C-alpha cells in the first residue's frame, strides 16, 4: 500500500481536477448545494452547464455570467487563500410553478475544464467532497419482549458499522498496536475524545437506554474503522394494531438512523455479516 | 478582526441608502459593492489571514448571505 | 425601543403516542417531539472560525449548554413529570445569524392530579402537558406556537384513548 499523509511546484497540468455529473431535480431539493476540497493557490474554479460561489462561511465570491451558446449560465472564479473552502449552489425555482420533474447536467473545474473540454474525461478527479460511505449490517439474535398494550418490543442483537476515513488513519509504529480501538464508548463518545467527525447513530424509536454489550470502535492504519455493539434495546411500535389478534401479522421495524446528515454520511450498503434473523431453539412466541 | 457575534469585518459618511438600494436590486453584486464603496478600504473573510489595507497619507461592517440554504444577502 | 425587550422564543409540540396511562397513581406517560426556536444575537458566530456553518451542541439538555457556554437560554421543563425523562435526538443548533433551535423526541411520565374517573369508563380525561420556562418573562417568553408536525399524531390501531 501507498502511504497518503501529513509530514514535516512542478508539471501542475497533467494533475488536472476536473469532473461532472448529472443531477435530478425535484420535491424539496430544489435548491441544490455542493462543497469542494481544499485547492491549490494557483487554481481557479470554472462553473459550466441560477448558480453562485461562495466559501465554506457563505461569503459570496462570485456570480455567473450567462453566455447564450452552451445555454444555461457560465460561473468563472479565481483566488490565492491557501487553506480554504468553497461551495457552489445551484437555485432551480426562481417562482413558483408545478414542475414536478427537471434534469440538468454540470461542468465543473478546479484548475482548468478548457484544456479537457469536457469529454469522457477519464483523469479528472471528483473535487465535490463527496459523503462518506458507511456500510451497516444488523442482525436480530431474539425478540426478547412485546409489551402489546404499551406498544412496544425489546430485541436483542448485533450492529456493525463500517467507513473509510483517511483522516482517521495514523503511523502505525506511534503507539505499537496495528488497530486503534476506543472500547465501550459510543461513536458520539468516541467524536467527543477525538475532535473528529464520525457517523454517530441512534435508534430512533428506543425508549430508555439500550444496553450495550462488547461494543468498540477499532481503526486500522489505512483508515477503515468499523463499530460493533450487541444491543438490547427496546423500541417503540407505533404500527402495531391488534384489531385482529391472535391472527394479526406484525411488523417490527428496527431503524438505524445517523445523527449526521447525508453531505457526511450516507448508509451505503447494508451488510449481511451475520443472518438478519437468528434461528434459535424452540418454538417462540413470534 | 472578529471578537464576538457575527460580524464581518479624507472624507468619511454613512451612506445607507446604497445598502437599501442594492438590495432592492435582484441580488457582479460584489463588483456593484466595490464600486460603490471606491466611489464613497478592505474587508476580512477569515481569522488569521484578514485582507490588509495599503494607505498613503500625503497631506494632512459588509454584507453576507453566511447561510448556504437560501442566498439572501 | 430601548427596554431590553424579552426574547421571542417560539415553542412547537406534537404528541406520538399516550403509551401508558397509570390511573391509579394518576399519570400518563406520553411520546412526542418538541422544538424550541430563539433569535439571540448575542449567539452569533463567525463561520469560518470552526468551519461548519450551524454549531450544535448534541445530547445536552439546553440547561447544560448554558453551563457550557456562560450564555443566557431558555431552559425549560415538563413541571409534572415524574423520575427523569427519555430525550431522544435531542440537538441544540445555531446559525451564524443567531437563531438557535432545540428538538427534543421525549418519552416523558407526566402527573395528572385533574384525572377524575368518578365516571368511568364514560369519563373525558384532560392530559395537559405543560412546558414551562425556568427563566422569567423578562428574559424569554412563549411568543408563538408552532405547528411544525400534526399536534396528535395518528398511528395504526384503534388505540385505548
Ligand atoms: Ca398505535
Ligand atoms: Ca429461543
Amino acid at each position: 500500500t501507498y502511504t497518503t499523509g501529513s509530514f514535516q511546484s512542478l508539471e501542475i497540468k497533467p494533475e488536472a481536477h476536473v469532473q461532472e455529473l448529472e443531477i435530478r431535480l425535484d420535491k424539496d431539493t430544489r435548491y441544490l448545494t455542493q462543497h469542494t476540497r481544499n485547492l491549490q493557490p494557483g487554481d481557479t474554479f470554472h462553473a459550466l452547464v441560477r448558480l453562485r460561489l461562495t466559501d465554506s462561511g457563505g461569503k459570496p465570491l462570485a456570480f455567473g455570467l450567462i453566455d447564450q451558446p452552451g445555454e444555461s449560465v457560465e460561473l468563472n472564479y479565481t483566488c490565492d487563500q491557501d487553506i480554504c473552502e468553497l461551495v457552489v449552489h445551484v437555485d432551480g425555482t426562481d417562482g413558483q410553478k408545478d414542475s414536478g420533474e427537471a434534469v440538468y447536467r454540470l461542468l465543473v473545474g478546479i484548475n482548468a475544464p478548457n484544456l479537457r473540454e469536457s469529454g469522457q474525461t477519464p483523469v479528472g478527479s471528483s473535487v465535490f467532497l463527496e459523503s462518506d460511505l458507511v456500510t451497516v449490517g444488523l442482525a436480530v439474535d431474539q425478540i426478547v419482549g412485546v409489551d402489546q398494550r404499551s406498544e412496544n418490543f425489546s430485541v436483542v442483537g448485533t450492529l456493525k458499522l463500517s467507513w473509510h476515513d483517511p483522516k482517521l488513519g495514523f503511523s502505525p509504529d506511534q503507539c505499537g498496536c496495528t488497530v486503534k480501538s476506543f472500547e465501550d464508548a459510543s461513536i458520539r463518545a468516541v467524536a467527543g475524545e477525538i475532535n473528529l467527525p464520525l457517523p454517530s447513530f441512534s435508534f430512533y424509536n428506543q425508549q430508555g437506554n439500550r444496553w450495550s454489550q462488547n461494543q468498540v470502535i477499532f481503526v486500522t492504519p489505512d483508515g477503515r474503522a468499523s463499530y460493533f455493539e450487541r444491543f438490547t434495546v427496546t423500541l417503540q411500535a407505533p404500527d402495531f394494531d391488534f384489531l385482529a389478534y391472535p391472527f394479526d401479522r406484525q411488523k417490527f421495524s428496527i431503524k438505524v438512523d445517523l445523527a449526521v446528515p447525508t453531505n457526511m454520511f450516507i448508509f451505503n450498503e447494508i451488510e449481511r455479516f451475520q443472518q438478519v434473523v437468528g434461528d434459535q431453539l424452540g418454538e417462540e412466541e413470534w | 478582526q472578529n471578537t464576538g457575534g457575527n460580524l464581518d469585518p479624507a472624507e468619511e459618511i454613512d451612506p445607507a441608502v446604497s445598502l437599501g438600494q442594492v438590495l432592492e436590486k435582484a441580488l457582479d453584486l460584489i463588483s456593484e459593492l466595490t464600486a460603490v464603496a471606491d466611489r464613497i478600504w478592505d474587508d476580512d473573510g477569515g481569522k488569521g489571514y484578514s485582507a490588509s489595507l495599503e494607505f498613503t497619507i500625503p497631506r494632512d461592517s459588509t454584507i453576507t448571505n453566511q447561510r448556504l440554504d437560501k442566498f439572501q444577502p
